[PDB]
RNA sequence: AAUGGCUGAAAGCCUCUCAAGCCAGAAUUUCGUCUAGAUGAAUACUUUGUCUUUUUCUUGUUACUUUAGUACAAUUGAAAAUUAUAUACGUUGUAUUUAUUAUCUCGUGUAUUACUCUAUCAAAAGGGUAGUGAAUACUGAGUUAACAAAAUUUAAAGCAUAA
RNA sequence: UGUCGGCUCUUCCUAUCCAUUUCAAGCAGAAUUGAAAAAAGGUAUGAUUGUUCACCAUUUAAUAGGGAACGUGAGCUGGGU
RNA sequence: AUAAACAUACUUUGAAUCGGCCAAGUCUGGUAAGCAGGACUGGCGAUGCGGGAUGAACCGAACGUCGAGAUAAAGUGCCAAA
């Protein structure tokens, strides 16, 4: 997952050349997002790629990937029975990481594959404005809990023997 | 959804002891002693010092602990707080059932053994077999008044079902229950103490 | 060379399928298994679960004749032979010699009681399983379905752990008198030179 | 007299589901559990020696080997692929064979 | 009681990746699975980063005054006033991290002189017990 | 399509196959469950059938209709001399089934149990048992005689006594006996082997086996019939007169 | 099992539990019992005591007869239980195959052993006692190797006697 | 590929007629009716018709419904076709 | 614009064939059919190979005899290579 900042202009009759369309999109790549760039200004303003002309495609990069934000997703989606808006938040330090985060878990709970989520906004929210039931919980400043039942950890593949010596023995950490 | 920590505890008096080994729990009060197994595989049992009250001291309590567990595992948290609140209870100031015999016609006697560990229901319904009905280890059962009787113990466990064995043994069948009110019913459970 | 040692495998606390498939690998690898205490497998299930599944492998069984149809083995040293044959290749050599090299006991017998015991970690229970769900020993499904000799096993396996006890406890005590006896040594300065070299290289 | 090798088990041939390949071999080294360790043993000696239970009217040796040569890594789980002077009989297989430290390039 | 908790200021040993066998201090816990390790970065060469939990083992020691979201200036500051890299090491673990450098550039011969060595030693102290 | 009428099938399938035993003597699935709460007792024997015949017995039940002057009764009558303990074995209980462990035998044996070991006697040298009763009083042999006792009484379960006929109070032409092993239900192992040493060589009378008026099980093989049709071994019905290639069998 | 209940949370109360833990409950299931039965075990006698192949006698089997070849006592392989594990530590990071400093000789006694063997007490024991040898530690000193060779793992022929 | 039915015989299904265990009723008792576990065991004799089917007379705790090349002809019968 | 000289235009003589069948982001009659009948294209027939356990048509891809590699459909707990 990778954010773009992408502009074009449309050069037409209907549109005048003095008006520049800008987006964000969260793609794998350049190509993905020009896609996603495109089908939402012929959807929205009735331009196409044959009459207009793009500008601008490069990424954008998180600019602090080491300080940990609660992000929050203003998403709709497409289910059986029709078109829903949902708003989700995550706790991540980057954009991209957590509009990862986000369609991992749309397609685990709701059994929504990608190519029926469109992501309005993503914005970042204070501490105390979190109201997941599981993420709420560590939003404050004195979390703490045990880390139980831990499997022994494997410095790399090449100590994984698949018959072992003696008895065996999780870990409290 | 999951709980990051359920916590339940139960303040212990001051004629209690008890030990912990391994999720089991050994009470022993005035009355005698209580040993019961808890098999969950994610529970933490362990007593400490605790302020319960909103502005009282310290106090020794028995600390049930639960860490990160969806909804079905955390209930279980203030079962066993239950259980062992009902130990203290046991060996402090045990456990009664008072039953009471109903009959409409037939009358029943009770036969109980000499050392109380049995009774025997006769002539329920004019019926020619005789109910047993054993007893459970410490439980004894002694007759109060006529048609009344109350079983003693130190398990609310053992006592219940122990009383609830003497009801299911004197069943009404291919009749109008409605109709047919017979048996022994527990009137009311209430401590020795 | 020849793999003439045979590879002793404690099924206590393990998952029967898990140790199966990777016994059953190895086995077409030319080692020789033996699984002592196959009946302390455990399976995913709780016992009545465990019965209906059971009731369902009774069922097959050949209309005309059922002494030429399935025969269903009620000994857990033979539900994990059966476990274990399923993912061996079937009606060739290489099949049954692979089978050749395989031994379950219901406990540890007489020549496999003194032998070093090894564990398979992708099969062990505790990593495999949600500590919550429950499971169910392949000797108490035994019992339950018409496996006579599970209270022979637990008397055998109670004399071994008695016996057990008192080899552990007199080892333990020359194995002290052994290490304390080794610091004497170096500590010494007639072996100075030695334990130098040995510190040199973190071994002291 | 000396250990100078490391055991190999010939797990079988290079195979597809229904169909094998005699050409190339496919052996598991003993200590190899990834495929970052086989840059190693990528070109060193490996030979399948056996017994025949010859007559005393024969000449022909008791003692006979198949060399070969470690060529490639198969898989992520430190698996090669060995060709031999003669391809290796499938009645060898899980045999242990003979991994050399020669050609040395140490 | 459980003694060892996944909080701020914990410190923990990377046990894989490229920083395996290496110290780190968690000054941010995102949720149930992921923590953030500063370890000092200055001291021990662990970036600033997001780790799995599963890659990581819970120490003895907790750094005093630690706070989520410490820079690594002031972070520094109390890693080296707890004096964590001395104390880590007369630890059963940090010793075992030791030996496993001191083995690794064993050469032949060195493994020569220690293999015939300890045999005589260990058989010596055998013969010693009656 | 479905059975126009219903009935019960024609044979037990308990029964299944139906195989003609080798041997004349039948040998017991199983002894009563051992208490080990009552001093040592034989829990079997063993007899030859003579015949039948009728007996008129007086009715000592209450709350019967019978004839106060007696009912006419079968009674089967099965001749019994006394047995010869000559042994006892030790079983123990394995996790593949009870395992004789050792076999106790007695210095002084009869030809009739001899006659078991070959199977052509009159061409035999007859040397069954020459060993073991020659070399019975050795000071090696008597060493090895005492581990087998408490061998038995150390990690054994079930104890046997190998007692045999004698064939000559029998008007029967066979001469070879009748062995059967009568397991001993009793006390504590100590306390069965020391009984079972103390009938060695010794007789056993079936009044100390069995009561008066006591319920047993008899287990033996029946009367020969050789081949037989459908008709006599299973109970079908026979088919109408008018049928084609015979009336005796299943359509 | 269907069902009726006990304790009991979830959900401060209630609840037989789409929770943990229990009880009673069928012509039910499993032991027990009956029939057939695989690999097996014990004893009695005949033997053999490093071993086989091919011939050959017999109704058939074993022991047996002949010509050869092969090995020759001595370091192998065990804690249990739990995993939300009394506390502390996390003891990190290669299971079997696969852990011996070439060879022989010379030197002093002591000590050690899941070592070999003998006698004995026991024993369905990695058992006890006494002696003997082996290896090892204290702990040596010397000989020799250069080219060649350092492998059994079983192949051929017979029927006198005995069971 | 021998085409109906009946006779003989075995097995299987449950969408259960009886026996066993339960819950409900506008279940006072008796007789009943609805429903669950359960297919291990039983479920008949005759007048008329070639009949499957049907209708009568009894008996029974009940006289339930079906499959297996519309089970079954080198197994029978040959009444029908 | 792109492609096309073993391109293009053919002429003569003649073989076999006109029982067809399947798929479907198709249609008509029919309650419906592995039913009956049609429009367009691709296949089976005439066709093996790798995968879907097995299969005339599905997916990949069409075949002189071999060696070495990178792949396709699709897969990587064991049968079974990962």
């Amino acid at each position: 997952m990778k954010e773009y900042y992408i502009t074009a202009r449309c050069t037409d009759k209907a549109h005048n050349p003095n008006e520049i369309f800008r987006s964000r999109v969260f793609a794998p790549n350049y190509v993905v997002a020009k896609s996603k760039f495109w089908m939402m200004l012929k959807k929205q303003h009735k331009v196409k790629k044959i009459n207009a002309e793009l500008l601008q495609c490069q990424p954008i990069f998180e600019k602090n990937p080491t300080v940990v934000k609660n992000y929050q997703i203003f998403l709709r989606y497409v289910s059986a029975g029709g078109i829903h808006n949902i708003t989700k938040q995550y706790r991540d330090v980057t954009r991209v990481g957590a509009v990862r985060q986000m369609y991992n878990d749309l397609a685990s709970q709701y059994r929504t594959r990608q190519d029926k989520i469109q992501l309005i906004s993503i914005t970042t929210v204070g501490d105390k404005a979190v109201k997941n039931p599981v993420l709420h919980q560590f939003v404050g400043h004195h979390v703490k809990f045990p880390m139980v039942h831990c499997k022994p950890v494997i410095a790399s593949k090449r100590f994984n023997l698949p018959i072992k010596a003696g008895k065996l023995t999780t870990k409290l950490c | 959804p999951r709980l990051l920590k359920k916590t339940e505890h139960v303040v212990i008096p001051e004629g209690v002891n008890i030990e912990i080994n391994r999720k089991n729990i050994k009470v022993t009060g005035p009355r005698g002693s209580l040993t019961r197994e808890f098999q969950h595989p994610k529970v933490d049992i362990y007593a400490s010092k605790l302020v319960v009250k909103k502005e009282g001291p310290k106090e020794n309590v028995v600390v049930i602990d639960m860490w990160y567990g969806n909804r079905r595992d955390s209930a279980v948290v203030r079962t066993i707080a239950s259980h062992i609140k009902n130990m203290i209870t046991g060996v402090t100031k045990g456990y009664q059932y008072k039953m009471r015999v109903v009959y409409a016609h037939f009358p029943v006697t009770l036969v109980i053994a000499d050392d109380g560990k049995s009774i025997q229901v006769q002539n329920f319904l004019g019926e020619k077999r005789t109910r047993h009905i054993e007893m459970y280890d410490g439980v004894v059962v002694k007759k109060l008044g006529k048609d009344e009787i109350c079983l003693e113990g130190n398990d609310v466990e053992k006592v219940s079902q122990s009383a609830a064995n003497i009801h299911a043994a004197n069943l009404v069948r291919n009749k109008d229950i409605r109709q047919f009110l017979d048996g022994v019913y527990v009137s009311e459970k209430c401590l020795i103490e | 060379s020849t793999n003439n040692k045979v590879t002793v495998i404690d099924c206590h606390g393990h998952v029967l399928g898990r140790v199966a498939s990777v016994v059953a690998k190895h086995l077409l690898l030319g080692q020789k298994f033996v699984l002592v205490r196959c009946e302390d497998l455990q399976v995913c299930g709780t016992l009545k679960m465990r019965l209906v599944q059971w009731e369902l492998y009774q069922r097959k069984r050949v209309n005309t004749n059922p002494t030429r149809g399935a025969f269903h083995h009620r000994s857990p040293a033979d539900m994990v032979r059966k476990a274990v044959r399923g993912m061996l290749p079937k009606n060739n050599y290489r099949g049954k010699l692979a089978l050749k090299n395989l031994k379950c006991f219901e406990g540890c017998p007489a020549p496999y009681d003194k032998m070093k015991k090894s564990s398979i970690p992708e099969a062990a229970a505790i990593y495999s399983f949600n500590p919550t769900r429950k499971r169910t020993l392949l000797g108490e499904l035994g019992t339950a379905v018409g496996w006579k000799y599970a209270d022979v096993v637990a008397k055998n396996e109670a004399e071994r752990k008695e016996r057990a006890a008192k080899w552990y406890a007199a080892k333990q005590l020359k194995q002290k008198a052994v290490a304390e006896a080794k610091e004497k040594i170096l500590a010494d300065e007639k072996y100075k030179a030695k334990v130098a070299i040995l510190k040199k290289f973190g071994y002291a | 007299k000396c250990r100078l090798h490391v055991n190999a088990v010939f797990m079988g041939f290079q195979r597809a589901q229904r169909n094998q390949y005699p050409n190339v071999a496919l052996l598991q080294i003993s200590g190899v559990n990834t495929k970052e360790d086989t840059p190693f043993y990528i070109g060193k000696r490996v030979a399948y020696v056996y017994k025949v239970n010859v007559k005393k009217g024969s000449n022909k040796p008791a003692i006979r080997a198949i060399f070969g040569k470690i060529v490639a890594p198969h898989g992520n789980h430190g698996v090669v692929k060995a060709r031999f002077l003669h391809n290796l009989p499938p009645k060898a297989m899980g045999q242990n064979l003979k991994v050399f430290l020669y050609p040395s390039n140490i | 009681v459980f003694s060892r908790f996944v909080e701020v200021g914990r410190v923990v040993l990377m046990k894989t990746g490229p920083f395996a066998s290496k110290l780190a201090v968690i000054v941010e816990i995102l949720d149930h699975n992921r923590v953030l390790v500063d370890g000092p970065q200055a001291i021990t060469g662990v970036p600033r980063q997001v780790v799995n939990l599963n890659t990581i083992s819970l120490t003895s020691f907790v750094v005093n005054k630690v706070t989520r979201g410490m820079t690594h200036k002031k972070l520094c500051l109390r890693f080296t006033q707890d004096a964590i890299i001395k104390r880590f090491n007369k630890t059963a673990t940090g010793k075992a991290i030791e030996k496993r450098i001191l083995r690794e550039k064993m050469t032949d011969f060195d493994k020569f002189q220690v293999s015939i060595i300890n045999r005589k030693i260990n058989a010596a102290a055998k013969i010693a017990v009656a | 399509s479905h059975r126009k009428f219903e009935a019960p099938r024609h044979g037990s399938l308990a029964f299944h196959p139906r195989k003609r035993v080798h041997k004349v003597r039948a040998t017991v699935s199983a002894f009563p469950k051992d208490n080990a709460a009552e001093k040592p007792h034989l829990t079997g024997f063993l007899g030859f059938k003579a015949g039948m015949t009728h007996v008129i017995r007086e009715v000592k039940r209450t709350n019967t209709k019978l004839p106060k002057d007696g009912v006419l009764e079968p009674v089967t009558i099965i001749e019994t001399p006394p047995m010869v303990v000559a042994g006892f074995v030790g079983y123990k209980k394995t996790t593949t089934g009870l395992k004789p462990i050792t076999a106790v035998f007695a210095e002084h044996i009869a030809d009739e149990f001899k006659r078991r070991y070959t199977k052509k006697w009159y061409k035999n040298t007859k040397n069954q048992f020459a060993v073991h009763t020659e070399k019975y009083n050795d000071v090696k042999a008597k060493s090895k005689r005492e581990r087998q006792i408490r061998l038995i009484k150390n990690r054994c379960d079930v104890v046997r006594v190998i007692a045999h006929t004698q064939m000559a109070l029998v008007p029967l032409k066979q001469k070879k006996a009748e062995v059967m092993e009568i397991q001993i239900n009793g006390g504590s192992i100590a306390e069965k082997v020391d009984f079972a040493v103390s009938l060695l060589e010794k007789q056993i009378s079936v009044n100390s086996v069995f009561g008066t008026d006591e319920c047993i099980d008899v287990c033996s093989v029946t009367k020969g019939h050789g081949y037989n049709g459908v008709i006599k071994r299973f109970g079908v019905r026979h088919l109408p007169r008018k049928t084609h290639r015979g009336l005796r069998k299943v359509a």
